[PDB]
């Protein structure tokens, strides 16, 4: 599982 | 180019509707129709933008692991033969991934980041010149790869150095763009103890402030805090 | 044009690659390449076509509706004035839907139908001639829709007869000729009872048959008989 | 709600 970055607005 | 005889208006309203019927390749059309009138961008529009083309290069992304993961497959000991058809077509889709990549990074050098003065605006900006040298990196090799992984390690951190003097620990720019650069480190730079260090402290010193926010500004920062305690979960 | 100096054989298997990657655009002019290489198509090759004009056609589809519904919102009593943007941006979507249609069309006149001799070959282009008339229909007003419905139901009416006379009522293609043969009389042509009549009609004969398949054919069959069932449940 | 038309392949 690759990390999560910052969703889309 | 194709967009210079339609209003900046329309062209952001015909955005908003390209975002409502999931056509993402149009929306970054507009918007980049929108950023090349040459006037700065609101808060909305500046959100559109990143929406955009986040969305067209989320799907370059995963089109592009799919394919790496079958060339990778087909280049082991005991894999038969095939030709060159698969190093092609991976190849095809990075170059228009690249492609993508540059046509934003060449939005912000002309000349989003250099016209915005507010803090809000700037990291915004620099978060996103990070990012998208980020995406760079995931498919880069070589030489290459050390100067690009460096201009997202730039970008980031003269967004971070920003962050830290002028928004407070909540702020959800600041809140992303610590998120983010916590996944440059783990997953590009191979610094996992940074990445670590980092969200732990950014989700520790974003809890402290939590008492000052309203309900609606509340509920954006935990969703946040939420991510960086997820990858610290996936990491430790 | 573009893929005439690619080998059919590498346009199939970069074709196989883009359904994997979810490019539909990208296997759709795949296909396109290997047709006009000018052989027939094998029932692999003709799924592939299939998949590929589908999924691109059903983007633009969804885009379409919701695009035709926010302008049908904008043209109602009390509603404010925003100018032609909606108008325009939807003809947009509908003007590359169209194309997309008789790109399909062109392909099947082409010369995949005329040089379509088994039923299962000739029974599966003419369905899918149906089918792209019928995209076209929803999209189409005046005297302009009356013409494209009737080649609807030419194409479709071609498909059932030689589909009756040559292939068994469990058959998933025969089924599917059937259940999109129906979709078009409720939905394009005015016709619930007819509609209604197909589809009962289609589901009875298949049911009468199922003892003759095996187990992989029972299921394909039966899961276009459940759908056969799902739309009689809407329509009644 | 829409009608039902064949699936993809
Ligand atoms: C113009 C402006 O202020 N835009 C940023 C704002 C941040 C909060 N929003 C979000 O959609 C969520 O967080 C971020 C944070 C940073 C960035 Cl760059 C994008 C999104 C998404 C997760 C919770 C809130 C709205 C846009
Ligand atoms: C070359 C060939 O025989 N293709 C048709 C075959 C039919 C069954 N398949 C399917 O994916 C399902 O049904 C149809 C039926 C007709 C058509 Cl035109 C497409 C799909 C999908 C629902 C259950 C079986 C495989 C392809
Ligand atoms: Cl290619
Ligand atoms: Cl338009
Ligand atoms: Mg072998
Ligand atoms: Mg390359
Ligand atoms: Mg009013
Ligand atoms: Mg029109």
């Amino acid at each position: 599982q690759r990390s999560t970055s910052t969703p889309n607005v | 180019g194709a967009m210079g005889s339609m209003e900046r208006a329309s062209l952001i309203q015909k955005a908003k509707l390209a975002e409502q019927a999931e056509r993402y390749e149009d929306m970054a059309a507009f918007m980049k129709g929108a950023v090349e009138k040459g006037e700065e961008l609101s808060c909305e529009e500046r959100n559109l933008l990143s929406v955009a083309y986040k969305n067209v290069v989320g799907g370059q992304r995963a089109a592009w692991r799919v394919l790496s993961s079958i060339e990778q497959k087909s280049n082991e000991e005991g894999s038969e033969e095939k030709g060159p058809e698969v190093r092609e077509y991976r190849e095809k889709v990075e170059t228009e991934l690249q492609g993508v990549c540059d046509t934003v990074l060449g939005l912000l050098d002309s000349h989003l980041i250099k016209e915005a003065g507010d803090a809000e605006s700037r990291v915004f900006y620099l978060k996103m010149k990070g990012d998208y040298y980020r995406y760079l990196a995931e498919v880069a090799t070589g030489d290459d790869k050390k100067r690009i992984i460096d201009s997202a390690r730039s970008a980031y951190q003269e967004a971070m150095d920003i962050s830290k003097k002028e928004m407070p620990p909540t702020n959800p720019i600041r809140l992303g763009l610590a998120l983010n650069f916590s996944v440059f480190h783990y997953e590009i730079a191979n610094s996992p103890e940074e990445a670590i260090s980092l969200a732990k402290t950014t989700f520790d010193e974003a809890m402290a402030d939590l008492h000052t926010l309203s309900e609606d500004s509340y509920k954006d920062s935990t969703l946040i805090m939420q991510l960086l305690r997820d990858n610290l979960t996936l990491w430790t």
